[PDB]
């Protein structure tokens, strides 16, 4: 049982994006639906509802997106949809869709909606090595838009690991990770790296070298 | 709109303890059919919000008894009992008796966790990117406790205020700890204007600030 959404990415003001829905291990048909955003500045935010067919489809709108924001349903896709037009930088946040009233009220992983005129920009990666215990790191600097994806050993260095917060300064974001093994860890064994960005289609694997 | 207020802010429990966190909408919830249609949703770090009480009192499933909901009217109290390390996050009160759906702000739950001074570890620009015109210098100050703590650069005894840039995780879900990274970013030439850099951390575990420093 699962809500998967999808459709989102980076728009410029003024654009248009449509999000999709899609249920798994359950039938929609029978409830409510609804999308959720989310934003450091507004926390959750109601955006729309649709209602059963034998509601005649019934919706609602936030008063911030009417006129702009169609949600729709295709039950026989076992799917709801989000279309966004004239879409605002205020619009930016991670969308949820989820059943209300309902044994299946989960709100999936969301898709992030990056409403900027910023332009798509490929990440700088820079190895972070020492001048019982040894921290190394990586820099994963000037890139946009999120999301980045930071793993070490292509995930099997999973502990002592710390990812940390993407920051955006203007129109770029700046990340770091940290990962701390024993010093008879490294260098004697590989720790690497691996930075992928699916905006600018970048994956990068940075070993990190003595010196 | 119906307002959902929430109080405390943050509330920082210790294991084992109960938690309580007070929700207060502008309006009444309870509707013409006998439901009262407030909701409490937990929010993990890295993770979406998930459904922890429907209408009041009611556990959605997978949800502990360990968690529950109480009050009426405009006035509701979420209890979690027994508190485990897992249970860190946003707590968020939501309406469903009007349109629009409205949320509260959230209130966090911290677990209080034996202080922990931060491991600090600096370094210096790599030289791919001093090669490209830029110089970062980072500082990791990793699991620590309690959360608040002060990083000071300073460049050969002085301190720098400008190109500093922070970034905080929340509290680790597995060791109640916190972590933070801080860069300072120069170019080539600023930072070869300049041999001496050191990070500064202030926290309760010591009197004096811990310093890691290298001379480029
Ligand atoms: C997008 C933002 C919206 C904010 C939140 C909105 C809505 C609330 C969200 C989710 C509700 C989920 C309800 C699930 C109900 S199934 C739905 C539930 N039906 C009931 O009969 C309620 C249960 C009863 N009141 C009780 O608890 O004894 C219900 O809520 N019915 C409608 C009604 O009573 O008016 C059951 O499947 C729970 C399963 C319990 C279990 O398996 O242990």
């Amino acid at each position: 049982v699962k809500l998967e959404e999808s459709g989102g990415g980076l728009v410029q003001p003024g654009g248009s994006m449509k999000l999709s829905c899609v249920a798994s291990g359950f039938t929609i048909s029978n409830y409510w639906m609804n999308w959720v955003r989310q934003s450091p500045e507004k926390g959750l935010d109601w955006v729309a509802e649709i209602r059963l067919k034998s509601n005649n489809y019934v919706t609602h709108y936030a008063e911030s997106v009417k006129g702009r924001f169609t949600i729709s349903r295709d039950d026989s896709k076992n799917s709801v949809y989000l279309q966004m037009n004239n879409l605002r930088p205020e619009d930016t946040g991670i969308y949820y869709c989820t059943p209300i009233y309902s044994p299946f009220a989960y709100w999936g992983q969301g898709t992030l909606v990056t409403v900027s005129a910023a332009k798509t920009t490929p990440p700088s990666v820079y190895p972070l090595a020492p001048g019982s215990m040894v921290t190394l790191g990586c820099l994963v600097k000037g890139y946009f838009p999120e999301p980045v994806t930071v793993t070490w050993n292509s995930g099997s260095l999973s502990s002592g690991v710390h990812t940390f917060p993407a920051v955006l300064q203007s129109d770029l974001y700046t990340l770091s990770s940290s990962v701390t093994v024993p010093s008879s860890t490294w260098p004697s064994e590989t720790v690497t790296c691996n930075v992928a960005h699916p905006a600018s289609s970048t994956k990068v694997d940075k070993k990190i070298v003595p010196r | 709109d119906v307002v959902m207020t929430q109080t405390p802010l943050s509330l920082p429990v210790s294991l084992g303890d109960q938690a309580s966190i007070s929700c207060r909408s502008s309006q009444s919830l309870v509707h013409s059919n006998g439901n009262t249609y407030l909701h409490w949703f937990l929010q993990k770090p890295g993770q979406s919000p998930k459904l922890l009480i429907y209408k009041v009192s009611n556990r959605f499933s997978g949800v502990p008894e360990r968690f529950s909901g109480s009050g009426s009217g405009t006035d509701f109290t979420l209890k979690i009992s027994r508190v485990e390390a897992e249970d860190l996050g946003v707590y968020f009160c939501s309406q469903s008796k009007y349109v629009p759906y409205t949320f509260g702000g959230g209130t966090k739950l911290e677990i209080k966790r034996a202080d922990a001074a931060p491991t600090v570890s600096i370094f210096p620009p790599s030289s791919e990117q001093l090669t490209s015109g830029g110089a970062s210098v980072v500082c990791f100050l990793n699991n620590f406790y309690p959360k608040d703590i002060n990083v000071k650069w300073k460049i050969d005894g002085s301190e720098r205020q400008n190109g500093v840039l922070n970034s905080w995780t929340d509290q680790d879900s597995k060791d109640s700890t916190y972590s933070m990274s801080s860069t300072l970013t120069l170019t080539k030439d600023e930072y070869e204007r300049h041999n001496s850099y050191t990070c500064e951390a202030t926290h309760k575990t010591s009197t004096s600030p811990i310093v890691k420093s290298f001379n480029r």
